[PDB]
């Protein structure tokens, strides 16, 4: 080949101490961190919902990094990680209960009972969904599945609204290129 | 093309003074200043390190380069009357046209005046004083082609007025010779773009 | 091909540029991009 | 162009050049961006 | 020189021990405290702000140490420390949110997603700005900035009002003279 | 002030030509010169070593001094067309614009003046020729401030025309790339005075 | 590169003994070796002459070696070597003298007292002129110099008529091609 060069390893590092202590290198540790996924979601009363309604929507929008990122492989493995911070105003009485689902199965087809977790607003929902799967792994987006993997189904008391956020627990992703990303709205 | 370059000392003012000189090189650091009106009326002020590259003729020579650190070195020399009286201080202020008006180098006391940096001047007994602002910038390295960060400003201030006889004579006066260089520069950068 | 044939300056400038504007984006100058302005003769280049 | 390219007839009168891109000792200091409007993606919608 | 003394470095810690245990010597520690910015600060509801609104403002009193001696320096590094007290009387629910923002930067021409934390009256919010800047070090009032370093912006849910507090973690300060200051209003 | 200075490589000049080009770029090295009014037609001259620090752009920061010695590197780069048939050569005449004309290296045959120094170019084959002129100057150092003894001349000429196929195309052409820089250089002197 | 050969350093040495004992190789000798300039110049009485007047004419000529091989090469240095032959018919008395005068300076323009020689027709004046100038050599001829170097002033008694040699004493010349030579004069 031919390779040239006009003339580091460590003043990147350097200028790191002095500015920033961070040395971010890996980015799966940026994947067990979490990232804001919704302002606000809202959310029927005494009853439950299956969280693709809300995930598989927040995923083509590419807000967070378990998203974004998914827009730039193709396969991954490990276990979600979601929280559920409470900001409806009215309740009399508050119970929060979380169930497991295979990941596209409706609310319908599925029991209810089973490992679950249960709190009262303690206003939040800090849950770990781990990897169960059929195959080796999951296609990131296949619009094909009968509920290979697992998921998350939510029951609320009450007409309900919550924010959002998501991350990876050994969660982690095959490479690709990346698609064309949208910028402002300047309608006139 | 070279190995090595300028560091040739060089001239930048000389200024003149006498006894009853009523001007803003008189009226010698207000003790108060409450009105930014009557500020501490200074004497002289150099913008660095532009006024230095620019003047100094070590442009040309010195031009074709964009990213620069340095630190400036500076010396006052006179060769005055005796019978005048007073004395002299001289500082540097980072970026004192920039910031708020409150934290700069006018806009003060006398007293926190002299508590910035720097070294005094006796017309009469300090004949050559010397002078070392490093490199103030916040910034990693100056740039040439713009040569608009001047990271600091330099002010000469008075102390006492210019004190000698009832009423003087011509050579009853003073006088001084400024000289600015560098020292510790390292230079890098090509550019075909240029200070105009 | 082979028979296409020629030379080519490649060179590095830091800092600004010479810029066109628009209310919804930006472009380059040309002009200030001629030989005469920027002969590109000392700055960092490659010739292919 | 340094030097006009030459090229008869007997082949195309234009080339063209192709631009690689990726990075080394690269380094991200802060994990929120610059803009005003969060990161999302241009989703083609069916038509214009 | 010429130096003459009428006539110490013990009686000093001396002294301080019958009367002081403090023996303070370095001010880094007294940076790292905080100290009262603003008595019942107001703040619009279910909306955000740039800290800086208020900041600015307080800096140039001089009210607190990270002000006072800022008047005393040019430059410095380090991250900050907030502190945000809720007093507001009434709320039906009360989230209090702070996400990041170039320090002088609007609220409009900057993103609301990224590294954020959340809290309910927990009555408090404690946060650390980090120091994340571009040229080695920041003036500490220079007027002229595209948001060189980071700071903080800041939402709640409702007409707030807040006490509020500031410090430095490491934190640190070039040297200068000092200002004239003023002290009584005894105006007639 | 610095340690050391430019060496760095710069262009002149870049020619083109095309079979049946008569021109003074053509009429390649008539065999003798009867007439001062028939010299050899030459096709390219560069006044030596003037041009090169005045369009160079080494004068800035190379001025300020006036005495030089130096040997002066050059090179030549061709990308033209194989259909071109033909050669040419390079030489330098020291003084030629001034001595008795009989001597110049124009007013002789091409015998005499391949005789002089250099190498040849093959418009085909030789793809990078390089030349080093050594400091010919009777003079012991070269003046700056004044720069008007060029102390040689340089002159490119022709061996064969441009020979191709019958009527050319457009690609069907040669092109030419200069770059003239210097080794053995030692500066001294500083001064005032300026080349303008 | 490519040479070949149809079939020396020895043959040519001996067939050089046998019939020349002068195995001539360098032509500085050449050049410490004599060779007419002149048939009978002329000269003005009583008077003196810069002998440029006569030099550069045969300079120009190449009738002797130290012109025609100048017509060969650029730089040169060393100091030439002059000689007179007396022919005139008729005289009472004859000094014959010589002085020094830069190169191209005028008779006028000049002193002319300093190292001389003097003779008397014994008819001959057989001058070395020395190597003194300016730069470091000389170039052959540089229509443009103020008398950079030495040369010779010649003074007679009597309108007079010399034969003229010329060769170098270290005398020595850059290498350089050849010009065009003339033959016969066959007008019609």
């Amino acid at each position: 080949e031919n390779t040239i060069s006009f003339f580091p390893e460590r003043m990147n590092n350097e200028a790191l101490m002095r500015g920033c202590g961070e040395q971010i290198v890996n980015l799966r540790p940026l994947l067990r961190t979490f990232r804001t996924i919704n302002d606000n979601w809202s959310l029927a009363a005494n009853t439950k919902t299956p969280i693709t309604d809300l995930t598989n929507t927040a995923d083509a929008e590419g807000r967070d990094y378990m998203s974004y990122l998914s827009f730039l492989y193709r396969f991954y493995r490990g276990g979600r990680r979601y929280k559920f911070f409470n900001t409806t105003p009215l309740k009399q009485t508050c119970y929060v209960r979380s169930f497991l689902i295979p990941r596209n199965y409706t609310a319908d087809e599925i029991n209810t009972d089973g490992p679950s977790h249960i709190t009262y607003p303690n206003p939040v929902h800090e849950v770990e969904v781990p990897f169960y799967s059929q195959y080796r792994k999951i296609p990131i987006a296949s619009t094909s599945d009968k509920g290979y993997d697992s998921s998350l189904m939510y029951y609320t008391n009450v007409g309900t609204q919550q924010i959002v956020a998501r991350a990876g627990n050994d969660f982690t992703f095959w490479m690709i290129g990346t698609p064309q990303l949208q910028g402002i709205t300047k309608e006139v | 093309s070279i190995i090595q370059f300028l560091q040739r000392p060089v001239l930048i003012d000389n200024i003149e003074i006498v006894a009853g000189t009523t001007a803003d090189n008189n009226t010698a650091l207000s003790r108060y200043v409450l009105d930014r009106t009557n500020p501490q009326k200074y004497i002289k002020q150099w913008t660095l390190p532009s006024t230095v590259l620019k003047a100094g003729g070590k442009a040309q020579k010195l031009a074709n380069f964009k990213y620069l650190r340095c630190d400036v070195q500076v010396k006052i020399v006179l060769n005055a009357n005796p019978f005048i009286a007073g004395r002299l201080y001289l500082a540097y202020s980072p970026y004192d046209d920039k910031v708020a008006p409150e934290r700069r180098i006018i806009y003060t006391s006398r007293a926190g005046v002299t508590g910035y940096p720097g070294v005094e001047l006796d017309f009469q007994l300090d004949n050559s004083v010397e002078m070392t602002i490093p490199y103030a910038s916040f910034q990693e390295a100056y740039d040439l082609v713009s040569g608009n960060e001047d990271f600091v400003q330099l002010y000469l201030f008075t102390i006492a007025p210019v004190l000698g006889p009832s009423a003087e004579s011509a050579n009853s006066k003073v006088d001084l010779s400024v000289y600015m260089w560098l020292d510790n520069i390292s230079l890098v950068i090509p550019t075909y773009r240029l200070n105009p | 091909t082979a028979f296409h044939t020629g030379r080519l300056e490649i060179f590095f400038e830091p800092g600004s540029i010479p810029t066109v504007r628009t209310a919804d984006n930006l472009g380059p100058d040309q002009t200030q991009l001629n030989g005469t302005i920027a002969p590109s003769d000392n700055n960092y280049k490659y010739i292919l | 162009p340094i030097t006009k390219l030459m090229a008869p007839d007997t082949v195309s009168q234009k080339v063209s050049i192709v631009v690689w891109k990726w990075a080394e000792d690269v380094v991200v200091v802060e994990p929120k961006p610059l803009t005003s409007g969060p990161t999302q993606v241009y989703n083609p919608p069916a038509v214009a």
